[PDB]
This record gives C-alpha cells, structure tokens and sequence, in this order.
C-alpha cells in the first residue's frame, strides 16, 4: 500500500550535482516523469530553475525546448537543496507545493541535503502535503508526509556506470 | 531472444484474442506495447511479475486485461471488444521500470501481428 | 591553450545515452548535441551537456540542418544556472566520425573560446573499454599554401566525477 517515488539514474546525478554547486545557497529546480497507479511516481529527469534570489517564462521555454529533443514528460514536481540543513519543508515551500498541487494532486516535493550527502549515504526525502479540507464544500498538526523513494537504471545504464573507474 | 510472443491473428470488428509472450531466462516488469503502420510505438499495459500491480493506456482500459502467471513465467493480453483501431503489431516488453516510456525497458520481442477488420463484424 | 587531454563526467555519458535512447534512434541513425565544461587549461574538463534537434539526409552528407538559435537559446539558459560551465564543442553517438563533421565543427567555432571538442559517445557500448572518443580539429598549411589540410586529432580521455557524482554513482550501482 505505499506509494514509491522512483528517481532515474541521471535525476539524481543532476540533483546532487546542482545542490553542490549552490552551496551555501538552497537550489531548486523541477523534476519531470510521470505518473502511473496509485503506488508509483517516476522521476525521469530534472532541471535547474536560475537562483532567483520559479520562473515561469524560464519554465516554458525549457519544457518546448526539450520537447523538440524527445523530452516529452511532464512537471511531476520540484525539488531543493537544504545545504547542510537536512530535510523538512518551510512555510513557503509548502505554499510552493501548494501550487503544484492544484496541478497534479500526486505533485510531489523533493528535498536534498548536499553537505550531509556523502559516500553510502545520500541525504534526501520527498513530501506531500497531508490532505486537509476533506469536509470542505465545493460550491499537534502536521501539513506534510513522506513518501518512499528508489532508484531506477536500465541494464544500459548500468553497463555504462560501470566505466567510472 | 528471450521474449516470445504468440497468439494474435486476424479478428473481426468485436471479437476477442489472447496474446501470451514467454520469458525464456529470468526484470520486475512486464508490458505490452504495440506500433501501427506510419505511427509512434504506444503503450498498451503494464505488469509487475510479483504482486501484479496493473496498469492500462485510456484508449485500452475496461476492454484489455493483462496478466502474468510466475509459474510458467507467462504474461497475456486478454483483447476484448476489439476495434479497427487496434490493429498493430504487438510487443512484450521486460526491464525494471514501471511505467509507459517504452525506452526504460530493458528488452523487447520480436512481436505478433494483430488484425482488426474494418468490413467484418462479431 | 594547446590541448593535450579530456576529462569526462559520468553524468555527460548517461545523458547522451538517455538522449539516444529517448529519440528512438533508428540503425544508421545518430543524435548530436553540446558539451559544456571548462577547455582553457591544456585538459579539457567535460562536465555538462544537452541535446540538440538537428536532421541529416542518409543520402547525402553535405546536407544536415543544425538549429543555430537552438544553440544560443539553451545556451543563454545555462549561464543562467552555471556561469562556469562553458559551450566547449559538441558530441554524437557515433559509433564513427562521419563525413559532415569536419564542416560540423566548423559552426561550433562560433559558440567556442577554444578549438571546439567533438565528443562520439559510444551509446552502443560494443567496444567494452571506454565508450567516448575525443577529437579536435587541427590544420597544416603544407609546402606553402598550395595545400593545407585538416583532420581530426584524437586525444586521450578518462572519467573522472566530482565528490556529488561518485556518491550518486555509487548509490545507484549500490
């Protein structure tokens, strides 16, 4: 019965190679993949949004650019780097997931922590907000939960990790 | 090769065909694809070998069943209410991916010709 | 700079790969597109890169079509993300150095500091070794301009990751 968020070979290579590089800053950036039943969330793919310190003309022009390369999936979410700061969502990230959310229900929020990833431990979860409003007409709390991530590569992928060293 | 499919032929405009593909050396997943003259390989269902978690394409849903037996290390495609439209020839697929992008799968049959008659009806 | 050596990260290799892959490359058929990284210093690091719409005739090789505005558009993108990461050249999927690559490169010289780099990445992996190829382009004016001539230089290459890499590396194949 527990939904799996399944991450894709180079969506974590980009994730941890984009939150090395903010540091000390957080990053974000979207993810991409797709949704299957009710158990299953893939992220095929990811890319970095600028610092802006989610921008939606930065946003178009990526998605038709990587149409164009056979780059067809939708936005599934976003993720961001806590820099040495661990995993959690803030107030704003929330009201961020929110957003996506209206979207996609499944829309899902992942965070990364760059400085405490580290060889045989990568530092990273991925949230949902809990469903309130369930009594809410159409016409001691918590906002969020997480879900169970993997890790997927096909056999060509692995073949082809095998030449690091 | 190591996917075999079989079954599948010639049927008129309503009838039904099972479609069965055989693994020959043992992926988590299973799923059937299909790709018509002049167009884009789609997917049709997926499969997970243990458990059997099950998805459909829309155009699909409610008419085709897939199934797996570990067992006899079979998967099928039971064809219901077939249309023109799903005339194709059909694909298994296995890799460790659960879902509908037919380029995460890790190995493909030879495939089985599927005919749905425009003129002739069950 | 006179380059002598080529550094590549794993995450170029698995991009190129995903990109074959996802365009259903037919036999026969090769996708193309831009390495990023550093080529100032005698080794060129390779440390990014992204795909690029471009279309050949099987046919004929003195006809292919690469999309210059493509180009510019991702690329203003990426210095957006990563001001460090530099249009370095470009890469296909081989398997071989085909006949419109000279004239190929050519066009990359716009987008470059350096003498671009082509990169083949072997998406076949049939070779078992190492599945990239490096070339730079070099010419020699000979017997004083009656002729030059211009071929491809290969040069040396490793994989070689970043701290964030070898730890998803080693996630992944554990």
């Amino acid at each position: 019965t527990k939904e799996t968020v399944y991450i894709s070979s180079i969506a974590l290579l980009k994730m941890l190679k984009h939150g090395r590089a903010g540091v000390p800053m957080e990053v974000m950036g979207l993810m991409l993949g797709e949704f299957v039943d009710d158990y299953t969330v893939n992220v095929v793919d990811v890319f970095a949004m600028p610092q802006s310190g989610v921008d939606d003309v930065f946003q178009a022009k990526m998605m038709d650019m990587l149409k164009q390369t056979g780059r067809d999936q939708m936005v599934v979410g976003w993720y961001h780097s806590h820099p040495g700061f661990g995993c959690w969502l803030s107030s704003v990230d929330v009201n961020t997931q929110k957003s996506f959310e209206q979207l996609n229900s499944r829309a899902v929020a992942v965070v990364v922590d760059p400085i405490q990833s580290v060889k045989g431990k990568v530092v990273i979860d991925a949230f949902r907000l809990i469903d309130t409003g369930a009594l809410i007409n159409n016409l001691l709390n918590r906002h969020y939960y997480s879900l169970n991530i993997d890790y997927h590569k096909t056999a060509k992928e692995t073949k082809m990790l095998m030449n690091l060293h | 090769v190591q996917l075999q499919e079989s079954g599948g032929g010639l049927v008129p405009a309503g009838g039904s065909l099972r479609l069965s593909c055989v693994d020959s050396g043992r992926s988590t997943v299973m799923a059937w694809f299909r790709q018509a003259p002049g167009k884009e390989r789609e997917f049709v269902a997926t499969i997970r070998w243990s458990g059997g978690n099950t998805y459909y394409a829309d155009s699909v849903k409610g008419r085709f069943t897939i199934s797996r037996d570990n067992a006899r290390n079979t998967v099928y495609l039971q064809m219901n209410s077939l249309k023109p439209e799903d005339t194709a020839v059909y694909y298994c697929a296995g890799g460790t991916y659960y879902g509908t992008l037919s380029y995460k799968y890790d190995f493909w049959g030879r495939g089985t010709q599927v005919t749905v008659s425009s003129h002739h009806h069950h | 700079l006179q380059h002598e050596k080529v550094t590549i990260a794993p995450l170029v290799l698995l991009s190129a790969l995903d990109h074959y892959e996802r365009t259903q490359t037919k036999e026969n058929k090769r996708c193309v597109g831009v390495i990023l990284g550093d080529a100032n210093s005698s080794t060129i690091r390779v440390t990014n890169s992204f795909a690029l719409p471009f279309e050949e005739d099987e046919k004929n090789s003195d006809v292919w079509f690469l999309d210059h505005n493509y180009i510019e558009n991702m690329n203003e993108m990426c210095k957006k993300i990563n001001a460090k990461e530099k249009l370095i050249g470009w890469y296909h999927s081989g398997p071989k150095l085909r006949a419109s690559d000279l004239k190929i490169n050519e066009l990359f010289k716009k987008y470059t500091q350096n003498n671009p780099l082509l990169l083949i990445v072997d998406v076949k992996q049939q070779g078992v070794g190492l599945p990239t190829d490096a070339y730079v382009a070099i010419e020699q004016v000979k017997d004083d301009g009656t002729s030059t001539e211009k071929t491809f230089l290969h040069l040396p290459c490793t994989i070689e990751a970043e701290e964030a890499e070898e730890i998803g590396v080693e996630h992944l194949l554990r």
